[PDB]
């Protein structure tokens, strides 16, 4: 149906300024939201529809702290939108207290837009791991919703904070708003600095605006993921259609992606499904198989190499992926876009669960276990303190994500055919 | 519709029938004890009839001649009878 | 035109059609279209391109 | 016809300064009623024209303890009219003993007044129920009226009184209002103060000047009522043709009414319609059925989608009506008004019989009869003293009272076959 999009935080309305402006650049529109006459599309689902058809976004922005959401306010981009929603720590108890005592009134930004919306589909929000403002107090979203609603998914893109370590509180806030992301979200894409940084530091020589260019290349996946939604398609133009294949467990619904040029500035169906094999063309850093892939390709492909060359890819086992049970690959096609270059003509997106990204979540359990077995890391910040007196909610998420990595060994065992 | 005998031959009874009973109420702000009820009964049992035969006649066919029937039929009082 | 409409919006737009089916009248299918199985379809054909196209091919 | 007004009472007095002023700045004409040269319109029914074409108002004035009638007086739409009809407490009895004295020069104002116009259709008063000064004067005016001239019709705007309960003998004083009202008019069209408070606390931040505001929103409904008399409609332009349909029986003749932007500072048919579906835009507060429901449209529509939307209004069943009988919604399209800005486009007006106000009465009802089963309420003011010394009039109006809400809730009923 129609998926109304969420942004909040330093890093969430950066991306999401990102991808407004992709989507402006993409289709045939003005930066006020007027249609281009020398443009056909569907805008319906993440932007509203206008008389002089200005497709107005479905965008409700949230700020704490603002900085760089004045920037977005002083743009030639503000005549796009305007839903008159902008309302006013780096802990996550913090952002939990300050979203928890204005949640009626978000919630009534929150209800008003359900009602310019006729029929839904999803709520995707823009947000990032630890990002300090948008820690915590996107946990206490994500608890509103999934108290309110139990009719709508909720997709989500969320980087996982690492800068190779004074904020030493950061592995028990992502420790948290992970568990809320487990235990309250039916979805969830990941993505690593560290392989954006690999890419960047491949394609390019930049290391200090990093930030900018990790911008572009959420905004290029993000396109990737909403195409068969934005052009018309015929197959999984509802979110649950794409989702319901490669989530079967309600814990184990984190979701890896690739993409398959680094550099952007033929390409055969062959080279860029092995190019797809590559964990350096994914955007995420015993043996680990995968549960499920999806792909989808855009370009100007041939239909029969396809064939092919999923023969092929049977014959050389270039992939090794075994759960337990008949489970396997989804390739699909959508529109090579037009209204812009099409330079680096066939481009393809991968959507895995992959067992591996356990031994990452396993990284940051190393890390804030070793913090709690000292216990001198939350800095004894007062937000924290009146939240909860005997810090207990730490062992709860530590017990859930026990059962979590638990599920996930388990679930690299062809012996999951009880307990999935 | 005046090319039509059918529907004609229903509505020239819907108009005389108002001809009678505009002039008959008139008469009388008491009750009407002139034979007043004999006629009304013989008036509505007669109008049931014509208009169940009006409707099965309509049932050309243009968006809002099909689309006055429902006005009617929001009812059931002539999706039935 | 009207060949390239037929095999594009069947065989999707579709899809929300026969998401109400799964919550029947002959109505309440034409005003969906408008805006164990086996559905009534019709829709206006036009001549030229009536004696062009077999009656019987719109059966299969 | 040719249409008379009337105004009495302080709210009154307002909402008709208020609709003056109003028509005043919608047609194009001076503040003394100079015809502007930048400007057809008929402006004959609510105004009679001079040689300089002067709209002089068919605006009958009556004061009784004149506060804001003096800033009424002292005005630049003071040249708009001077018909030379100014004459001079609290208590129903109090009104109606002052109005009982004078009954003869203001009869002989009204018969001037119907000696100034050659023919006519109807009455409309601006009244208040339990404004003090209006309440018990208006209903005997309305019986003065209701013995002089069977030959026309009454028309009423008015609010119902509610400041969420020093005067404890109002639920008294409108229950006889109310009495005359049943019995003494044609057709009454009555408000909530609770639900303009509403759409004003959400259209607006105002609470304490709500009063002015009310005033805006009354004279846009007066005018919205009024727009196919003022601008040259082809139906129902006399007020006796609106009127026919909604009303089948004598005592079940209160109308309610709505109008689709709550803030007026595209929209489709199918938008407004269901928009006015709403009881929150509605401006009054078992399942309870419409009698007859009539929407009246003025904007720009396209002529074919109002078919379409009617079809699908039967078929989603968005309204519930069911009276008995074949009784059904009446739609029609007005002029999208020159001569000012036409900013929201498209706005409805609707106007219906239906059961529900019957439970609003009945909370009235329910004050009454507790204040009835103390008696301690009429507080032995004299003036209720002497006009019944038995007060047997409160409980005939009762006993009526009681027959309305039973006659009522049998309208619910579908065997309202017989007794209609």
């Amino acid at each position: 149906r129609e998926i109304i999009t969420l942004q909040l935080g330093q890093c969430g309305n950066q991306i999401g300024f990102e991808f407004w402006k992709q989507l402006c650049a993409e289709h045939g529109i003005s930066p006020e939201g007027i249609v281009e006459e020398f443009a056909t599309d569907r805008k319906d689902v993440f932007f509203y529809q206008a008389d002089d058809e200005h497709y107005i976004p479905r965008a409700v922005l949230l700020d704490l702290e603002p900085r760089v959401i004045h920037s977005i306010l002083n743009s030639p981009y503000a005549k796009l939108y305007n839903p008159e929603n902008i309302y006013l720590g780096n802990n996550w108890a913090s952002g939990f207290s300050q979203g928890e005592k204005i949640h009626e009134d978000i919630f009534d930004i929150i209800d008003r837009e359900a009602d310019g919306s006729d029929s839904l589909e999803g709520f995707v929000l823009c947000h990032s791991i630890a990002g300090g403002t948008g820690s915590g107090l996107g946990s206490y979203l994500l608890e509103r919703l999934n108290d309110r609603y139990p009719k709508k998914l909720v997709q989500t893109y969320s980087v996982f904070p690492n800068q190779d370590e004074d904020v030493v509180v950061q592995p028990y806030n992502s420790l948290l708003t992970l568990k809320r992301l487990t235990q309250n979200a039916d979805c969830v894409v990941v993505l690593d600095n560290t392989a954006l940084n690999r890419i960047a530091t491949d394609r390019l020589h930049i290391q200090n605006p990093s930030f900018s260019q990790i911008n572009q290349l959420v905004s290029t996946i993000m396109s990737a993921s909403t195409t068969t939604l934005r052009y018309p398609g015929y197959m999984n133009n509802d979110l649950i259609g794409l989702i319901a294949s490669l989530i079967p467990t309600p814990r184990l619904h984190f979701l890896m992606t690739g993409y398959t040029p680094l550099t952007t500035d033929k390409t055969t169906v062959l080279d860029v499904m092995r190019r797809l094999l590559q964990p350096k063309n994914v955007m995420v850093s015993t043996n680990h198989c995968y549960i499920a892939i999806l792909n989808i390709i855009q370009g100007e492909v041939d239909p029969t190499q396809v064939h092919k060359s999923l023969q092929r890819i049977r014959e050389r086992k270039l992939a090794n992926f075994i759960p337990w049970g008949p489970a396997s690959i989804q390739v699909a096609l959508s529109r090579k876009s037009p209204y812009l270059p099409s330079a680096h003509r066939v481009s393809g997106l991968m959507m895995a669960n992959h067992t591996s990204i356990s031994s990452l979540f396993e990284r940051t359990c190393r890390q804030y276990d070793k913090l709690r077995k000292r216990e001198a890391f939350l800095e004894q910040f007062r937000k924290e303190d009146m939240f909860k007196d005997n810090f207990d909610e730490m062992d709860t998420s530590r017990e859930i994500v026990q059962q979590l990595i638990d599920e996930y060994h388990a679930a690299t065992r062809p012996d999951y055919i009880s307990w999935g | 519709f005046i090319l039509l005998k059918p529907v004609f031959h229903c509505l020239n009874e819907i108009l005389d029938l108002c001809h009678s009973f505009c002039s008959l109420v008139s008469q009388n702000l008491g009750p009407l004890d002139e034979r007043g009820a004999a006629q009304l009964s013989i008036l509505v049992k007669g109008f049931s009839r014509q208009s169940s035969l009006l409707f099965k006649i309509l049932s050309h066919q243009i968006n809002s001649d099909l689309a006055q029937l429902l006005l009617r039929l929001d009812y059931n009082k002539y999706y039935t009878q | 035109e009207y060949l390239q409409a037929m095999r594009n919006f069947f065989l999707d737009t579709m899809y929300d059609f026969y998401t109400s089916i799964f919550d029947q009248n002959v109505s309440f299918l034409n005003v969906q279209l408008q805006e164990l199985d086996g559905l009534t379809l019709s829709y206006k054909v036009p001549w030229p391109v009536d004696i062009v196209i077999s009656l019987e091919c719109q059966k299969i």
